């Protein structure tokens, strides 16, 4: 749970950097809590905002 | 495959003289960046160097290798001196990129006193870094001197043992990452002048 606290804005910080335009801001919310609660993969990660 | 990306590149500006002005770029890459800064295309910052001792520490695993890593680059007298075109160069072996920008000194510093016996910056530092669980990860923080370094993680100390090394570079070097090492892992430089802190952040993602 402490971990958790940075975690999310790392996440999100990522999934757009990878994504730009293409990931709507509070489905990319949605991707980080899920991953700082449960261990995901790299392929999760990277393409769940935007699979195309 | 190899990507890299600017998070926002650097905008020209006019600047008053002699006050401290900073210049910041974040770049996303895989593999891991370095960030360098060029001077009317003259280096002044960082290197061209790359984490090869943890690519042979993985050499024969599947690498993830993927984050954000950032830079801050300070002005600190601006004079006409310092007028001209500021560069920065993310590398990641494969790949480069660069933003460039036109910085302009409006007037001139001669109050100025610049960074004597001042304290450390940190300059370069990971702001996240993705591995796969099993691998040997680096967060990397780098200063503008030489300093002492201290790694903490999630408010406790890091030790040398057999999972973690703390290099004298500012890298710190985690074996055989497990879910458990996820988290904030917080980067103290010293030297008799002050010290620096900084966050930097582990994914271990899930093994497939």
């Amino acid at each position: 749970p402490g971990e958790t606290r940075a975690c999310g804005r790392k996440l999100i910080s990522l999934v757009m950097a990878v994504c730009g335009d293409l990931c709507n801001p509070q489905e990319g919310k949605d991707i980080a809590t899920e991953c700082c609660g449960n261990q995901c993969s790299d392929d999760y990660i990277r393409s769940a905002c935007c699979p195309h | 495959p190899a990507k890299i990306k600017i998070v926002a590149p650097l905008e020209s500006a006019l600047i008053p003289g002699g006050e401290t002005y900073q210049l910041r770029c974040d770049i996303m890459s895989t593999p891991a960046a370095t960030i360098h800064w060029k001077f009317n295309g003259k280096l002044i910052q960082g290197s061209n160097e790359l984490n090869v001792e943890e690519k042979l520490l993985n050499f024969g695993k599947a690498i993830v290798d993927t984050g954000i890593v950032a830079s801050i680059l300070t002005i600190q007298c601006p004079s006409a001196e310092n007028s001209g075109t500021y560069s920065c160069v993310g590398y990641n072996g494969h790949q480069t990129i660069e933003t460039v920008a036109e910085v302009e000194i409006e007037g001139e510093a001669s109050g100025c006193r610049s960074n004597h016996k001042s304290a450390p910056e940190i300059v370069f530092w990971t702001d996240s870094r993705f591995e796969m669980t099993g691998n040997v990860a680096t967060l990397v923080c780098r200063a503008n001197q030489q300093v002492d370094w201290v790694w903490m993680s999630n408010d406790e100390l890091v030790k040398n043992n057999d999972k973690f090394t703390v290099l004298s570079n500012g890298d710190l070097v985690i074996k055989n990452i497990v879910w458990d090492d996820m988290g904030t892992y917080t980067c103290i430089a010293r030297n008799q002048f002050g010290e620096a802190r900084q966050e930097t952040f582990l994914y271990p993602t899930a093994h497939h």
